[PDB]
């Protein structure tokens, strides 16, 4: 991992490796990679809490390979949960 | 030894006259004693003091003390008692 | 195992980008812009730094995050004003 | 006014110490002042200081003794009552008689504190043992004081052999309570 | 003139004779504000003068400008002046505008000597001595440790012949030898507290408190000048043996005071933190394991696992750690430290205990004092900062008393925090590879750190410099090179450049390691400042630390590289 | 044998310890005995310093060694107090590393551990047996038993012919002590990934009872023991010492606990000529601007004064604040900070709330089959602040349950045969968004607010925060946030959270100012002017959605009284009236005019 990281073009390879079976959408792959890696949460002096996660939304045409991208993200992420529109309740999410 | 806006005019005049009376009392046969002095019995002849507020080379009756802030003296309590009273020095 | 930090960064660049984004987003019906998106720019810079297992965010990562956010904002606009928006924001991207 | 409120009707501990340091004490001079300048004091006697010989018992004032001790020019001879055996005897006397107080010196607490702080190497016995004995004596006397405080009345009251520091500590409460009881009784008539 | 080792008693008697009158005070002591050794020496002197009822004033001082100001402000009733911790290298007569004629009182033709109202005593451990103060001047008296008689006979002869004067060739030879003597750098040769203790032993006022202060003063030099500490250690051992009661069978009492030579360790605050923290925040351990990256942490975890100490147990505080492991620690270290190259952690130190209180070692006490000195709590801001440091001096002074233990605990906590901050800064420096390597010297410049404010104090900068010197430089088998460390403060827009001498690998006795390494940066900095025009400040007592304007650092470093006198 | 030696060692430690010239524990024991406080607090560092062997013995077998220490303490107390007294209690203090609540396992069985958590439930005091008097049924043999509360005891199985278990306890001659049960949860920040918070059963005795209230973080020192309710044991904690950051004794009693050194620190702070600015700057230091909202939060924290009239009528003294604004205004962060700083506070989400959640719930006991009442956020946050985030998300049904709580400060329950009136004296700080997510100036205010006037009238101050895109303010906020991300005045311009909380408690428990006649006259004039302006501002198309009733006059009076209380001033003058009027104009009239 260290040897791979030392390479200059590591970010480009990482982006290209996101869902290799999807032809293009290099803007939906970059966002997915950024969300997967995420940010660093911060707690300033113990009083201020700042979120350290990245949320992504895909608003597109019916056949532009969005569900496949979500499935790939589910496979790659360490802990992932998949839910459908109407298949999810207000307390099925969150806690009940 | 011998703000005012809270006081009334009568109280201010009373305070001035009382200070004058105290000075007159100190000017009498009790000149050797300093009536307006410390009421804590003397315990140690020599003490360590520390300068709290910067001031020039103030020439006291006992001697000349160049009160540089943050500087310690090993002197007699009697000599620097007044300076401690006014807050220039500290016993520590 | 990686928690990157920001120590050297162009404050003026990010501030100007945020101000320009707000000014262009004042338009009715546009994509909302708030301090959340400045924090998102910083978060994306942190993520890009993390992708290299680097312990400190570099200027290149911040520039890439700025480009990503500005490109998304530009693409979110309408056809008529997209050309003007892209020309205006060409400096950052 | 001229006198603060906390110095009214009572003495502060510093005043009690000042009173105590006027009493005599025995010392061993480490210099020879006697001839075979001259002290000229106006509050105490200066004959003893002038006729001082090395390693010969002499009597001087406690504050002068402490001043000499600071210069390591005299070793203070501790009081006889400040021995472990004598303190143990006093503790036994206190325990056997729950109604009276032991005949300790009127300045035992103040003198003990002064000597412990200023003259630590002069004592023949370990300091910690003396501290423990003094603490035990103090607690026993405190128990006796608490038991005896239940008899406050409009008439007189007797507290024999009670030391100066304890009387100074108890003066406010005892005096005020007895004054109020006397006031109530006088109003009753 | 100078006083030999045996003349300390005579100098003390002279001070007693002149500056002693209950009517008024006539003794003033000037102390370096940011030197622990000077602090301890002045504490010893203060106690000694309190014993004899000598009226005195103690004035902390930072830099030569403040020395000049305070000396100009001195009264005429000061018969004797004490310069503790500085003044050896500079010409006090020339610097202070002291004209002997205006200071004389009486002159006797028969005696051939002149009496002066004011006398100046110099207690400086730095070298080389300024021959003007040693062999030329009479008002300036220097407390020499024997160096002048041991090695300065030839320079003495040369200077005397120069004063006494075909003759051009002889003058050339004498001035050449004088210049060669003056061309060397500056180092520390001895501890001033050791000289004060020698004086006390001469006049027979040595006790356990004086010995403790001497130990603290001597061990303050262990971090930088280990050769001096090694030279002075046997005497401290012998003195501790002499002053310790023969019988220790008596049970502990509330007033018992112990001073033992117990095995100490090159760990950071072992007795007031956790063992894991002690190994983590130690300069030597980090140098020998590279704890600034993940590999070092993994190696430390592996070491702790092989020693048999659970990670939870190791992170437990010292007081509540399992007693079996605490008792076995010596054996455990004896058998396991050699594997990871930490064989040098084993050492013998001085540990002081009070009845029913915790035990603290000399190194931990010095660390607490230094932490209190550092973080305890245009020209106007500089003056305010130096005033704050002068104030911190008194917190450090108070911490030396046994009644003020809360100050010592606060200093320990501040030391922990400061070490954590320095570790973070060093991690940032090393990860970014900011240490540029030039053939003549190394360079490291801080510009946008997270804790830049902490490094305005010279002591914190020196701490960071030592951390960096031990780590990745003392090791790696790299040729010794002086290091340049610079920091920036935005509130004033100026730099704080500090030259640092290289160090040999710790605990490696060798003929070349026996020889010392001199600090030549003062001479080069002075020459560059005189030749260049950048408004540089050399007012600090430690001549290697200077303040540089924001713009001029690049030309200054160019000239430094081109000079080749480092 | 060995027990006597252990007792002697403990007695020697008590009677011989000293760090300078005061016997700390001897004097402490005497002082405690003087005020009928039969206990003794021992710092474990001192025990380690005196003798490490004693500490080793105590740590090895706490359940068997602590009773000996209590016996030694009792003997020393009898020696020191009686001139020739139940068993004394030992309370321990330690600085050992805190073990996470979830890390407690088999390895920590029967050992002294330190941990911190949140108390979620407390039980009713029970009665334990210490001295039992027993008698045999057949031969009537009198006997006694002495019981210690530390569990590794029963009535004799054989008399001293008599059948098994022949002894019967005589009650009138026995002595009992107090016992309580607590439920301790783990801190939310310490919970592992994707796990529910864990509960732990704990017990306290005698002087450690009635020391904590539900919802307060505490630190506990105790023994990790087990009790058999077949191859398993139920874990529990035997409390030996409780340390909390909230003075619960001074909250539930009119009595106030503050050291003389504290009282004089809070007086000096109050004497500061500009304490208002310091407190305004001390709230949400990481949030830029919003000065008026910070002042409103200060007023809400301080609160007003409550008056009970001779006729029985009671007047509310709590201040409620509503924040209706656009996204990114930092309302939720302000709510979180308020929850953090207030002595008592509960942070709740409107979405994730219910009618029974936020008031009280009828719950049936599984065993007794009897119905009891549990408490909700407005009972758990009694005497504090309730931060109702996402106020708009709340269902109507749920919402409607809040009215009496806010106004009458009581909860009325008539369910499952339970008829009671609970007490809920709380302040509500709510945040919400408009109907469309932004305050569209094109549409009327009525269309931007779905809140009925009844709920809105109860809020003393309503803040309509609109995000305006100004280049200068945007640049300033960006710079502030960047400095926050990349990055301690404490020079009298700001005080930490702990000091502010303590000062709030002191001010609430100490001062309750009153209005002067000039203040009343000015307030009446302003109320008349405001009502006249509202009447004028009305348009024929719609009636004012933001109301102005007598409740607003009461709210302004409360704000003035809180401002006066801020400085510990017994009387409120026109100077505070002006500030209260300015705040009302800046928030409520500002919302209404639009
Ligand atoms: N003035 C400010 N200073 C600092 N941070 C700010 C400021 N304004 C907004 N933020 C940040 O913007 C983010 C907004 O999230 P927050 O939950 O606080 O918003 P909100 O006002 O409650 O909005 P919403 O109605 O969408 O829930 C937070 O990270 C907050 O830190
Ligand atoms: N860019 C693309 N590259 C490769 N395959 C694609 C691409 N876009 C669509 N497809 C194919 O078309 C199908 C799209 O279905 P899906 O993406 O699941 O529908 P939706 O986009 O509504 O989620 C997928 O089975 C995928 O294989
Ligand atoms: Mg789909
Ligand atoms: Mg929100
Ligand atoms: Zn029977």
């Amino acid at each position: 991992f260290r040897k791979i990281s030392r390479d200059r073009g590591i970010i480009d390879k990482i982006i290209s490796s996101m869902a290799p079976s999807i032809y293009g959408h290099r803007d939906i792959k970059t966002a997915v990679a950024c969300s997967l890696f995420g940010g660093v949460p911060k707690n300033v002096n113990g009083k201020h809490s700042i979120r350290g996660d990245i949320n992504v939304l895909l608003l597109g045409d019916p056949g532009t390979a969005k569900s496949q991208i979500l499935k790939y993200v589910e496979k790659t992420a360490h802990r992932a949960v998949f839910a459908t529109g109407q298949g999810a309740s207000a307390v099925g999410l969150t806690a009940s | 030894n011998g703000d005012t806006n809270n006081l009334s005019h009568q109280e201010q005049e009373y305070l001035k006259e009382y200070c004058d009376l105290i000075t007159d009392l100190k000017s009498g046969d009790l000149v050797d004693i300093d009536l307006s002095g410390s009421l804590v019995p003397p315990s140690d002849v020599f003490i360590d003091v520390r300068v709290l507020k910067d001031a020039g080379e103030i020439q006291t009756e006992y001697g000349v003390f160049n009160l540089i802030k943050d500087s310690q003296f090993f002197v007699r309590q009697s000599d620097v008692e007044r300076l401690i009273q006014q807050g220039y020095l500290q016993k520590i | 195992k990686i928690y990157p930090k920001l120590h050297q960064m162009d404050m003026d660049k990010v501030s100007r980008v945020y101000a320009d984004l707000r000014r262009e987003s004042i338009s009715t019906g546009s994509f909302p812009i708030t301090v959340r998106h400045l924090e998102s720019i910083l978060r994306i810079a942190e993520s890009f730094a993390k992708m290299r297992l680097s312990e400190f965010v570099s200027s290149y990562d911040l520039d890439r995050a700025i480009k990503v956010v500005v490109d998304s904002f530009v693409d979110a606009q309408k056809v008529s004003v997209r050309r003007q928006l892209r020309r205006s924001f060409a400096i950052y991207t | 006014m001229s006198l603060p409120a906390h110095l009214q009707q009572t003495f502060s501990p510093e005043e009690i110490q000042f009173i105590v340091e006027n009493e005599p004490i025995k010392i061993f001079p480490r210099i020879t002042t006697r001839q075979k300048t001259r002290w000229q004091l106006i509050t105490t006697d200066d004959k003893a200081l002038n006729n001082m010989v090395a390693m010969r018992s002499t009597e001087v004032v406690l504050w002068i003794a402490l001043l000499l001790k600071q210069q390591s020019k005299c070793s203070i001879v501790a009081p006889q009552w400040l021995t472990t055996k004598e303190l143990d005897r006093k503790i036994q006397y206190e325990k056997t008689h729950p109604d009276r107080f032991s005949e300790l010196p009127w300045n035992w607490l103040v003198l003990a504190r002064i000597l412990f702080n200023k003259a630590k190497d002069d004592f023949h016995d370990p300091i910690h043992e003396l501290r423990g004995k003094i603490q035990d004596l103090r607690e026993i006397r405190q128990i006796k004081v608490l038991k005896g405080l239940k008899y406050l009345n409009e008439s007189h009251l007797q507290l024999d052999n009670l030391s100066l520091l304890e009387i100074n500590e108890l003066r406010p409460f005892i005096t005020e309570i007895m004054d109020k009881l006397r006031e109530i009784h006088t109003a009753s008539l | 003139m100078y006083y030999g080792i045996s003349q300390f008693s005579e100098a003390y008697n002279k001070i007693l004779r002149n500056s002693s009158s209950h009517s008024s005070c006539q003794l003033v002591i000037f102390v370096s504000c940011l030197n622990i050794d000077a602090l301890c020496a002045t504490k010893m002197l203060s106690l000694l003068f309190k014993k004899q009822l000598v009226q005195s004033q103690i004035v902390p001082i930072f830099g030569y400008s403040e020395l000049r100001r305070h000396y100009s402000q001195l009264d005429d009733n000061i018969n004797s002046l004490l310069l503790v911790g500085f003044g050896g290298v500079i010409d006090l007569e020339a610097f202070l505008e002291i004209d002997p004629q205006e200071y004389v009182i009486d002159t006797d033709e028969k005696s051939g000597e002149q009496s002066f109202r004011r006398d100046i005593y110099v207690l400086d451990a730095h070298r080389p001595w300024n021959l003007d103060n040693i062999f030329g001047s009479q008002i300036i008296q220097c407390f020499d440790d024997g160096t002048v008689d041991d090695t300065l006979g030839e320079q003495k002869e040369a200077y005397y012949k120069l004063l006494e004067l075909q003759r051009k060739k002889q003058i050339h030879e004498y001035e050449g030898v004088l210049e060669e003597y003056y061309s060397q750098g500056t180092t520390v040769v001895n501890s001033i507290s050791a000289q004060i203790y020698s004086l006390l032993s001469a006049i027979g006022e040595t006790n356990l408190s004086n010995l403790w202060l001497n130990i603290l003063g001597t061990t303050s030099l262990d971090i930088a000048y280990a050769q001096v500490y090694n030279r002075l250690y046997p005497l401290l051992q012998d003195e501790v043996k002499r002053l310790t009661p023969s019988s220790r069978n008596s049970v502990k009492t509330p007033d018992t005071l112990t001073l033992n030579i117990q095995p100490d360790y090159y760990l950071f605050l072992l007795r007031h933190s956790s063992l894991y923290d002690s190994f983590y925040y130690s300069n030597y351990v980090n140098a020998k394991l590279s704890l600034w990256n993940e590999n070092g942490k993994k190696r430390l975890h592996k070491m702790f696992a092989r020693m048999g100490i659970p990670l939870s147990t190791a992170q437990e505080t010292w007081l509540y750690m399992d007693h079996s492991i605490k008792r076995e620690l010596g054996i455990i270290f004896d058998k396991n430290l050699d594997r990871y190259g930490l064989q040098d952690i084993i050492r013998d130190g001085f540990v002081r205990t009070l009845g029913y209180r915790g035990s603290i070692s000399a190194s931990e006490f010095v660390e607490a004092l230094t932490a209190l000195l550092e973080v305890g709590n245009s020209a106007q801001k500089l003056t305010n900062l130096r005033k704050r440091w002068v104030s911190n001096f008194w917190l450090s002074w108070d911490a030396l008393d046994d009644r003020k233990v809360e100050l010592l605990n606060r200093g320990i906590q501040l030391a922990q925090d400061l070490q954590r901050a320095i570790f973070n800064t060093g991690v940032a420096i090393l990860e970014k590879k900011l240490i540029k390597h030039l053939r003549i010297y190394r360079l490291c410049v801080l510009q946008d750190g997270p804790d830049l404010d902490l490094y305005r104090n010279p002591l914190t900068l020196l701490r960071l410099g030592n951390w960096l010197i031990e780590c990745c430089a003392e090791s790696e088998d790299k040729q010794l090179l002086p290091m340049v460390l610079a920091s920036i403060d935005e509130n004033t827009d100026t730099y704080l450049v500090a030259g640092l001498t290289p160090r040999y690998p710790r605990g490696l006795d060798t003929i070349h390691t026996k020889k010392p390494i001199l600090n030549n940066f003062s001479m080069a900095f002075q020459q560059i400042t005189a030749e260049t025009d950048a408004k540089v400040r050399i007012d600090n007592f430690e001549s290697s630390i200077i303040e540089i304007r924001r713009e001029d650092l690049s030309p200054f470093l160019e000239k430094l590289t081109l000079s080749g006198l480092l | 044998d060995d027990n006597t030696e252990i007792i002697k060692s403990f007695k020697n430690f008590i009677l011989e310890f000293r760090l300078d010239s005061q016997f700390i524990y001897r004097d402490q024991l005497r002082n405690n005995i003087l005020v009928k406080n039969y206990s003794l607090t021992v710092n474990m560092e001192h025990l380690i310093g005196y003798n490490e062997d004693i500490y080793k013995k105590l740590s090895d077998e706490p359940s068997d060694i602590i009773p000996l220490f209590e016996t030694a303490i009792t003997q020393v107390a009898k020696r020191i107090s009686i001139l020739s007294l139940p068993t004394f209690q030992l309370i321990l203090n330690s600085n050992a590393n805190q073990i996470p609540l979830r890390d407690l396992d088999s390895e920590h069985v029967s050992k002294i551990v330190r941990l911190s958590g949140i108390i979620i439930s407390t039980s009713v005091l029970s009665s334990r047996a210490t001295y039992l008097s027993i008698m045999c049924r057949n031969c009537r043999h009198t006997t006694s038993i002495t019981i210690n509360n530390f569990n590794s005891v029963s009535l004799p199985r054989s008399c001293l012919n008599c059948g098994p278990d022949p002894y019967i306890i005589i009650h009138e001659s026995s002595k009992f002590i107090d016992q309580q049960f607590l439920k301790l949860q783990e801190i939310p920040e310490l919970v592992p990934v994707g796990e529910m918070p864990r509960n732990l059963t704990m017990t306290c005795d005698r002087y450690l009872t009635n020391k904590v209230i539900p919802g307060t973080r505490v630190t506990i020192v105790g023994i990790y023991s087990i009790y058999n309710s077949v191859a398993i044991r139920t874990p529990y904690i035997k409390i030996l010492g409780i340390q909390s950051d909230v003075e619960t004794s001074s909250i539930w009693n009119s009595v106030t606990m503050f050291t003389e050194e504290e009282e004089e620190e809070f007086l000096q702070l109050s004497r500061n000529p500009k304490l208002y600015e310091i407190l305004t700057n001390s709230i949400a230091p990481s949030i830029f601007g919003n000065e008026d909202i910070k002042k409103a939060i200060v007023c809400l924290l301080m609160g007003g004064s409550k008056k009970i009239l001779p006729d029985g009528m009671r007047l509310r003294g709590d201040i409620n604040v509503l924040l209706l604004g656009d996204p990114g205004t930092a309302k939720s962060q302000l709510l979180k900070f308020v929850e953090k700083v207030s002595p008592i506070a509960v942070y709740t989400s409107g979405k994730g709330s219910s009618a029974a959640g936020l008031t009280a719930s009828v719950q049936r006991d599984p065993m007794t089959r009897e119905f009891y009442l549990e408490g909700g956020a407005m009972v758990l946050a009694d005497g504090g602040v309730v931060c109702i985030d996402e106020f708009d998300k709340m269902r109507d049904e749920d919402r409607v349950a809040i009215h009496e709580a806010m106004e009458q400060q009581t909860i009325s329950i008539a369910k499952a045969g339970i008829t009671t009136v609970l007490n809920s004296r709380t302040s509500v700080l709510a945040a919400a968004n408009p109907i469309y997510g932004r305050y569209d100036d094109l549409k009327s205010p009525g269309d931007n607010i779905d809140f009925q006037t009844t709920i809105l009238s109860r809020f003393d101050m309503i803040f309509i925060v609109k995000d305006d895109h100004n280049e200068e303010r945007d640049i300033s906020i960006a710079n502030h946030v960047i400095n926050i991300h990349t990055g301690q005045e404490e020079n009298g311009s700001e005080i930490s959270i702990e000091k502010m909380k303590r000062y709030i408690t002191y001010c609430r428990l100490k001062c309750a100012p009153r209005l002067s006649p000039q203040a009343a006259e000015k307030l009446s004039s302003n109320f008349v002017t405001i009502r006249k302006q509202l009447l004028i501002n009305e348009e024929s198309t719609e009636r004012s959605s933001i109301p102005i009733t007598i409740r607003q006059l009461e709210a302004i009076i409360r704000i003035t009284e809180s401002l006066a209380k801020l400085e510990l001033s017994p009387i409120a003058q026109e100077r505070h009236v002006d500030e209260a009027i300015r705040l009302f104009q800046a928030s409520t009239m500002d919302a209404a005019s639009q």
